[PDB]
């Protein structure tokens, strides 16, 4: 394995991650309806949880990537020549199956990266982050070159352009995966493992439960429907959550530098750090309830989402890096991997529970009156 | 890359005592648990003793009460003390590291092995 093949493998893994998260990033960017995001998250978490326990075949990854591509094609054709009711029904079922397929693809790619030397999990995560950044950048570039016709609440030209970009990325990732990857071929009981590393599980569910509680439907959906935020400004608001969330997962990794010495601190301090994250709930609600000019400001709205974005990824990698320090009775190498399975499961429950509790705020009269 | 340096092996009489030093240079803080593995000639690899980052002590059932392994987080060096050596422990001990690569939403672990030292006891 010389430098050329290693570089190609790193590139194809980064590209697999990028093309897997492209669909979610463009669904966020296009201001799609909230229930579609909820369906996508539900499908993704269900598929990931199911695939964690079942050793699904590793040959099927290109097939489901092609299924994702044809689903994007169906999205385009439905936005083109389908009426509102059939478009809604399609888009919802397509988003459910898209979430399922994306979760399966992520699981298969991570399993491929793990069972090989010079792991590519870091490369896949970097690919996901670059997917978020790339979607934001192309959306910003595309905003001033597309007329906002707003056919079904989604810009026709923007949807077509973003989805053809996603399709070309998906097919070129397909060819990269086919060319590069080879698709031929005494432990303690779980109760003791759970009762020992319970803080790490709880500290990871809480951060993902709260972040996905707000950003989907209250992070920018309720702000724009209560303050009439322009579509140009919404892209900056939503698109800067996905550029600071990716940038926030690195500083924990470069702990050797003096500046980032205190970024990974402890597990006990993480619970009290997630309690301070609960102070984001009044701030997000206050941004959609007061007309006083400071709250109706693009920079404040951007910064308020930026702070949540930074504390999301930074608090999502810390429990992975410090939970081994807090372990007392789980000492074997096999239990370390088993506990890590509980952590990723605890996140998907956090994402699944995060989206659905957004409907709690529907009871409150948060949104300002139209006149 | 990640490099491991081991020293202390040799030929000593039965019931002796040796101190094995293992140090890491490439990865500084991502190491979670370091340990020692022995491989007898004509035999498969086996675990000897591992110390985690949170001072968690693991041992093989055949070395309990005889081997003491200590860590020095200041320079990322792990030392193993062997007491009352016996002929069946004649093997090659290779230091091992356990690095977590967890850039987010997925934790993956790697094993880094040094060249190891040959320890033989006879007479």
């Amino acid at each position: 394995l010389s430098s050329k093949q290693h570089f190609m493998l790193s590139l194809t893994f980064i590209l697999i991650g990028l093309s897997s998260l492209n669909v979610w990033n463009t669904a966020l960017g296009l201001n799609i309806n909230f229930k579609y995001n909820t369906f996508q998250i539900t499908g993704l978490v269900c598929s990931s949880i199911v695939a964690l326990f079942v050793e699904i075949p590793k040959i099927m990854l290109p097939f489901l990537l092609g299924g994702l591509s044809i689903l994007c094609a169906g999205f385009q054709i439905s936005h083109s020549f389908f009426t509102d009711t059939q478009f809604d029904t399609y888009c919802l079922v397509a988003f459910i199956v898209i979430g399922v397929v994306a979760g399966l693809a992520q699981t298969i790619a991570f399993n491929i990266g793990s069972t090989m030397e010079d792991n590519m999990g870091g490369y896949m995560s970097a690919g996901i982050g670059i997917s978020g950044v790339f979607i934001f950048v192309i959306n910003l570039l595309l905003d001033q070159f597309v007329s906002p016709e707003k056919h079904y609440g989604v810009n026709k030209a923007k949807l077509l352009a973003l989805y053809i970009i996603c399709e070309l990325c998906l097919i070129l990732a397909i060819v990269f995966c086919v060319c590069n990857l080879d698709l031929t071929n005494a432990t303690l009981s779980y109760m003791e493992l759970f009762k020992d590393s319970y803080k790490a599980i709880l500290t990871m569910f809480l951060v993902n439960w709260l972040t996905l509680q707000l950003f989907p439907g209250v992070g920018h959906k309720k702000w724009q429907e209560s303050h009439n935020i322009s579509d140009y400004n919404v892209t900056i608001i939503v698109g800067m959550f996905q550029v600071f969330d990716f940038l926030s997962r690195y500083p924990p990794n470069l702990t050797h530098i003096k500046i980032f010495k205190n970024f990974t601190f402890s597990l006990n301090k993480l619970l009290v750090a997630n309690s301070l994250r609960l102070l984001f709930i009044p701030w997000f609600i206050l941004n959609a309830c007061v007309d006083h000019p400071f709250f109706k400001n693009i920079v404040q709205q951007c910064v308020c989402m930026a702070m949540l974005a930074f504390t999301n990824g930074w608090f999502n990698t810390v429990p992975f890096l410090v939970f081994v320090k807090e372990l007392k009775k789980a000492k074997k190498k096999k239990e370390i991997e088993i506990i890590s399975t509980f952590l990723v499961i605890a996140m998907f429950v956090g994402l699944f529970c995060g989206i659905w509790t957004t409907y709690i705020y529907n009871l409150f009269n948060i949104v300002l009156p139209k006149p | 890359q990640l490099q491991l340096v081991e020293s202390g092996g040799g030929l000593v009489q039965a019931g002796g005592s040796l101190r094995l030093s293992c140090a890491a240079s490439g990865s500084t803080s991502n190491i979670n648990v370091m340990g020692w593995y022995r491989q007898a000639p004509g035999k498969q690899r086996e675990l000897v003793a591992t110390i985690s980052s949170g001072d968690a002590l693991n041992y093989a059932n055949s070395v309990e009460g005889r081997f003491t392994i200590s860590r020095d987080a200041a320079k990322n060096t792990v030392y193993l003390q062997m007491n009352s050596l016996k002929p069946e422990d004649s093997a090659v001990y290779i230091c091992n590291a356990y690095v977590v690569s967890s850039y987010g939403y997925r934790a993956s672990w790697n094993d880094y092995w040094g060249q190891g030292t040959q320890v033989t006891v006879s007479s």
